[PDB]
């Protein structure tokens, strides 16, 4: 379930 | 679900462009919230998000005046941008992002802004009568010519939304005096044209403005 | 600094054949096992539509004949079969890498049969007449393809520097365009002459067709 920031995506 | 867009359609150079979201149906406590903008013909621009949390991301070219703000209980959210030039005109779209496709899956239907001195006016609407210059075979054209208004956008519809098959509405020109105009027509059975009603519905909502011309047929 | 290049910039397919357009990123916009790059569809008065999500995947309501394959910097959506309806701009969007951008677009039309316009003419309404101002207008309807020429006469002397035109985008069921065209004088001007007409040359007609009227007469 990725979340954003700054522009970019990732877990947690 | 609905992304309903609200705000100015004119605004003047230097000057501040305020614009407002407002969601039904799922809490804006959830997701990312975008505005993106279509320029003049017709690239996009991506300006960027306030997120459920709050949390904004800009677009570094826009980092300098730009504001994404919102409103939990009211669930809405609104976009800033200041030092307004000519080059800020576009149409400004806002859309969701949620994580079930991580895309822009959800959009509104757009404000088209113009960023300009000069002020609004209505258009005036005249036919465009069917007659035996305008008929081949069982098919008569006729239609509405709207004229000098300012700025864009304008909306045409026939019989309320009723007729759709065969209708054109022309893009605008912008005419040396500054004022656009356009045209909308429709094809239809010449052997109605004596018992059916046709009346076309222009919307110019930067003038707060609406009008209904029946057009009906030439006859000498 | 990221760039997304769409190819080509226009793109003419039958109904029914294959259509394939690209999208190639600077710098991956892969991650987590996605790539974050999406294909939206735009129509005139529309906002974009979600096509494809994630580089493959088909959102929902999206009939079949769209896909999308690449990854890292290459990627292609493709249209198969092509229909009356896909008539529109594309974009390819990446939301992986700061700055976010969209591609250029690249805009799809669909070849389909020579066709003639039907030419129409209107003269302006007396309404209008009142203002001081006459706008004579002459349709140009459904033809294929594209270029068309459109010349105002009046009383046979060719006109210019008095009138515009636009162009509407493609048909979604019959593939067609259609043109209108506004000469525009002054009401005295109008009354000083007789003849109104409005040439048009277009591939689907063997010679220039002249659609007129007389002021004053049926």
């Amino acid at each position: 379930q990725l979340i954003n920031t700054n522009g970019s995506w990732h877990i947690n | 679900q609905l992304l309903e867009q609200s705000g100015p359609s004119l605004v003047k150079p230097s000057q501040t462009l305020s614009l407002t979201c407002s969601v039904t149906g799922d809490s804006i406590t959830s997701g990312y919230w975008n505005w993106i903008r279509k320029f003049p013909g017709n690239k996009l621009e991506y300006m960027g998000y306030i997120s459920y949390s709050g949390s904004t991301y800009y677009n570094l070219s826009l980092r300098s005046r730009i504001s994404i703000t919102r409103d939990t209980s009211k669930n809405q959210y609104y976009l800033q941008l200041n030092s307004v030039t000519t080059e800020d005109t576009a149409t400004y779209y806002c859309a969701l992002i949620t994580t079930t496709t991580y895309a822009m899956d959800y959009w509104g239907q757009g404000t088209t802004v113009t960023v300009s001195s000069a002020s609004t006016k209505g258009p005036s609407v005249f036919p465009l009568a069917p007659s035996s210059k305008s008929t081949s075979g069982g098919t008569a054209a006729l239609g509405c010519l709207v004229k000098d208004y300012f700025p864009e956008p304008v909306t045409v519809s026939w019989n309320s939304g009723a007729l759709t098959s065969g209708v054109h509405t022309f893009p605008a020109v912008l005419q040396s005096s500054g004022l656009y105009s356009l045209s909308s027509v429709v094809t239809v059975p010449s052997s109605s044209l004596g018992t059916q009603t046709y009346i076309c519905n222009v919307n110019h909502k930067p003038s707060n403005t609406k009008v209904d011309k029946k057009v009906e047929p030439k006859s000498c | 600094e990221l760039t997304l290049t769409q190819s080509p910039a226009s793109l003419a397919v039958s109904l029914g054949q294959r259509a394939t357009i690209s999208c190639r990123a600077s710098e991956s916009v892969d991650g987590y096992g996605n790539s974050f790059l999406h294909w939206f569809q735009q129509k005139p008065g529309q906002p974009p539509k979600l096509l494809i999500y994630l580089a493959s995947n088909l959102n929902s309501g999206v009939p079949a004949r769209f896909s999308g394959s690449g990854s890292r910097t290459d990627f292609t959506l493709t249209i198969d079969p092509v229909e009356a309806d896909d008539a529109a701009t594309y974009y390819c969007q990446q939301n992986n890498v700061d700055p976010w951008t969209f591609g250029g677009g690249t805009k799809l039309e669909i070849k389909r049969a020579v066709a003639a316009p039907s030419v129409f003419i209107f003269p302006p309404s007396d309404e209008q007449l009142k203002s001081g101002t006459a706008s004579v207008v002459c349709l140009l309807n459904n033809f294929y393809p594209r270029e068309a020429k459109v010349q105002w006469k009046v009383d046979n002397a060719l006109q210019s520097g008095n009138s515009q035109e636009s162009v509407t985008e493609q048909d979604s069921k019959d593939s067609t365009y259609s043109l209108s065209s506004t000469l525009t004088l002054s009401k005295a001007d109008y009354e000083k002459h007789k003849v109104y007409a409005c040439e048009v040359t277009h591939q689907g007609l063997s010679s220039p067709v002249t659609k007129s009227f007389n002021r004053g007469e049926c």
